[PDB]
RNA sequence: CGACACAGGUGGUCAGGUAGAGAAUACCAGGCGCUUGAGAGAACUCGGGUGAAGGAACUAGGCAAAAUGGUGCCGUAACU
RNA sequence: ACGACGACGUUGAUAGGCCGGGUGUGUAAGCGCAGCAAUGCGUUGAGCUAACCGGUACUAAUGAACCGAGGUCUUGACCA
């Protein structure tokens, strides 16, 4: 290919990018970073829109998830601690890709809802 | 050819005469092309039309016909508002030309 | 500074403008006296306007004239100067500038139609 | 009839058919 | 009129031309282009429009800027 | 910033056009049935657009002029 996505497809090789991240799509994550003693498992954590991503190295997007004090952060996918994904919620719309909002306006029947 | 007519400045009216002063035609058309000053024009129209009835009436040769004597000095003066600074009103003592060119066989 | 995008010789509106008329008028008459940065972009105001209105039908006799506000120079496109372009691609109405003219010292070639 | 480049017809208005000319450069035949 | 074809000053009539809450913006009629030019995406102001977080901490004083700021309903204190 | 500096000038890809690659948005014209309508649907996860790159010279880099000292002396070794 050219010389720009030719020396790409190594590192975070194109893996497969799940079907979805996906607008409300919030398919809970994975993990098996150390941090501390090497022993971690697995985890589990929701999701939601606010996408983001490019062709070669592609990043997940704005977990926002809502357990916890709040949320934010992201590990670029695929990486050196990654692993397969599953599904969620059917699909819905707006706007992904960029989808602020859900932030700062969190609740019932504010979340999971445009 | 002479000189007449105009509204020139007489003083930046010459020095382009010069360097164009001695003999040889040739090497007044040569140089006065590029002088980078108006007072390049007008001038060079002369000089170069003084070679000219020069050749024809005035029998004489092109070969061998050169400059001669040639003086800047004349007018005569004007009334001229110039309207300038931010707005006031002022009379232009401004003066005209002179480019004498007399192109004979030396 | 940076790349060379567009040239706005004068400001913004003075910059749509221009390019619409004298190229209705390589059109009109084949041929056209501008300047340096002449039709150079005129080169474009033609071919986009030609193709998109090289096949006749509805969606296409409109975006003619939308760019060139004129009904004598906008049919006379179609049924001439093509179908007269048929197996031509580019080549359109390209043109080799030419020495400057009086008054203001500007070279400007003659846009005319090939 | 002082041509630039070439030599022949000339015009102080217009080009020359030879290869035109005035100081630009294009101009074909 | 003001020394000058000086963005200063100077009375009356046309305030139903068309869209709105009006003699407000856009636009027929009518008038006009008589408020020096050309080329290059500096530093360097005056005019101008607001900034992630904090936010008057600036300051003699929040000067400046901004904010509330149509209409309808509900409701409305001290004081007099 | 003027000047300079750097690359190329057909032994050319420097720039533009065209195509492709790489991107930005987001569902087209038309028609069918839609629907009273706004415009909600199906056909289209369709169109439109770009100051990137590559391929490709197809187009555009000619001709010709000109600045221009002319191998300044007295005098050590080697060479012939």
């Amino acid at each position: 290919s050219n010389i720009i996505k030719q020396l790409e497809q190594e590192q975070m090789k194109q893996d497969v990018p799940s079907f979805r991240p996906g607008d409300t799509v919030e398919v809970k994550v994975w993990v098996v970073e150390g941090s501390k003693k090497r022993l971690q498992a697995f985890e589990g954590v929701v999701i939601a829109i606010r996408n983001r991503g490019l062709h070669s190295a592609f990043t997940v997007r704005k977990i926002s998830n809502g357990e916890g004090v709040e949320r934010v952060f992201q590990t670029h996918s695929p990486v050196v601690d990654s692993i397969s994904v599953k599904r969620r919620g059917a699909v819905r719309k707006a706007k992904l890709y960029y989808l602020r909002e859900r932030t700062g306006k969190a609740a019932r029947i504010k979340e999971r809802l445009n | 050819a002479k000189h007449r007519h105009a509204r020139s400045s007489a003083q930046k009216v010459r020095l382009v005469a010069d360097l164009i002063r001695g003999k040889k035609v040739s090497q007044a058309l040569d140089i006065l092309t590029y002088t980078n000053k108006k007072a390049a024009v007008l001038v060079k129209k002369v000089l170069e039309s003084a070679i000219a009835n020069a050749e024809h009436n005035d029998g004489a040769d092109i070969d061998d016909l050169k400059v001669t004597k040639i003086f800047v000095d004349e007018g005569p003066s004007m009334k001229r508002i110039m309207p300038r600074a931010k707005g006031r009103a002022d009379r232009i003592l401004k003066r005209t030309s002179h480019i004498t060119v007399v192109v004979s066989d030396r | 500074h940076r790349k060379s995008g567009r040239q706005l010789n004068r400001n913004s509106s003075h910059r749509q403008a221009m390019f619409r008329n004298m190229a209705g008028s390589l059109v009109r008459h084949e041929i056209i006296k501008t300047t340096l940065p002449k039709a150079k972009e005129l080169r474009r105001v033609v071919e986009p306007l030609i193709t998109l209105a090289k096949t006749d039908s509805v969606a296409n006799r409109r975006l003619a004239f939308a760019r060139t506000r004129d009904n004598e120079i906008v049919a006379k496109l179609f049924n001439e100067l093509g179908p007269r372009f048929a197996s031509r691609a580019g080549g359109y109405t390209r043109i080799l500038k030419c020495g400057f003219r009086a008054g203001d010292n500007a070279p400007m070639a003659y846009i005319e139609l090939v | 009839l002082s041509v630039d480049k070439t030599s022949g017809e000339k015009h102080l208005r217009h080009h020359i058919t030879a290869d035109g000319y005035y100081r630009g450069r294009k101009v074909i035949a």
